[PDB]
């Protein structure tokens, strides 16, 4: 039992002490393309780097590297494609996965400027009239509508394939106030996000993986990943208690290093998927009370 | 730069 776990480790105050393990076992594989002299500029930090065997391949016959991972859950029949913030000058290289990938979604879990520095291109249009074209991969970003929450805002954008003159619609999901290293003001602001992805349909197994990224693609990242998946293992085996949350962050560790970067973002994913537990086993009303206690209007 |  998720509770009866939880509570032992906050009376013994050993949160510190469990993550630690977790990052003792956790897995370690080589990443022989990402350390590449020529793919040093397109990696943001020196500390995160994408596996060989997950790492994203470019469509492209130059260079096919983006510090990008599938992360594929078999049992739980998902897959995600965690990413970094874009660089200036991988843009349209993240695009151009996007588009490869057939991705529907991407979820930003952090903004382009945090604690006075930079931690992500603007990799997207803010103006309507202000398509962005990317030259390097020939692909056109076009701003559509947006609808501006107060912690969050889902913003339409079509992408254009200039070669094929293919178009498609991308959901874009900005989560404006989870600060690096830090947690969502309540599990309920997080879950009501997290519904609100589910039900647009990105996360259909119809389309590509959905696209996950912050400033480095672990933190913020894993946290929103370990939840849904956690979440989702719990509506197919029908029985929550044989879900164990630190199995399942050690078996997404195979496919990206360094998920979850803070004990207290371990401790908000059990509060989160405690939470969420509640819908799972059928509770109706907790859908509403989530949109009521984020305070989304504003 | 290093995210830690």
């Amino acid at each position: 039992e998720m509770e009866k776990e939880f509570e032992q480790i906050d009376k013994s105050g050993s949160w510190a002490a469990i993550y630690q393990d977790i990052r003792h076992e956790a897995s370690d594989f080589p990443c022989r393309v990402a350390k590449l002299p020529k793919n040093k500029n397109r990696n943001r930090y020196r500390d995160v780097s994408p596996f060989d065997h997950s790492r994203i391949k470019l469509h492209q016959e130059d260079n096919d590297y983006i510090n990008a991972s599938l992360i594929k859950m078999e049992e739980a029949q998902r897959s995600y494609i965690l990413t970094q913030g874009p660089l200036p000058n991988t843009c349209g290289h993240f695009w151009e996965m996007v588009w490869e990938q057939k991705s529907r979604g991407v979820v930003m879990l952090n903004r382009v400027m945090e604690k006075g520095s930079l931690k992500c291109a603007q990799y997207w249009p803010q103006k309507e009239e202000k398509e962005m074209i990317f030259e390097d991969t020939n692909l056109k970003l076009t701003l559509i509508s947006e609808d501006i929450k107060s912690y969050y805002t889902v913003r339409q954008l079509e992408l254009e394939n200039l070669t094929t003159q293919e178009t498609r619609e991308i959901l874009h999901f900005h989560y404006t106030t989870w600060p690096a290293f830090g947690v969502p003001e309540s599990p309920a602001s997080f879950l009501n996000f997290l519904f609100k992805v589910r039900e647009s349909g990105s996360l259909s197994p119809e389309h590509g993986p959905v696209v996950v990224h912050a400033s480095a693609g672990i933190g913020r990242s894993g946290t929103f990943c370990l939840a849904d998946t956690c979440l989702l293992l719990m509506d197919k085996r029908k029985d929550p208690s044989s879900v164990d949350i630190k199995k399942v962050l050690l078996e997404m560790r195979k496919f990206r290093m360094g998920l979850i970067a803070t004990a207290d973002q371990l401790r908000f994913s059990y509060l989160a998927v405690i939470e969420g537990a509640k819908f799972i086993m059928g509770d109706s009303s907790v859908q509403d009370q989530w949109k009521e206690l984020s305070h989304e209007d504003l | 730069e290093y995210y830690r």
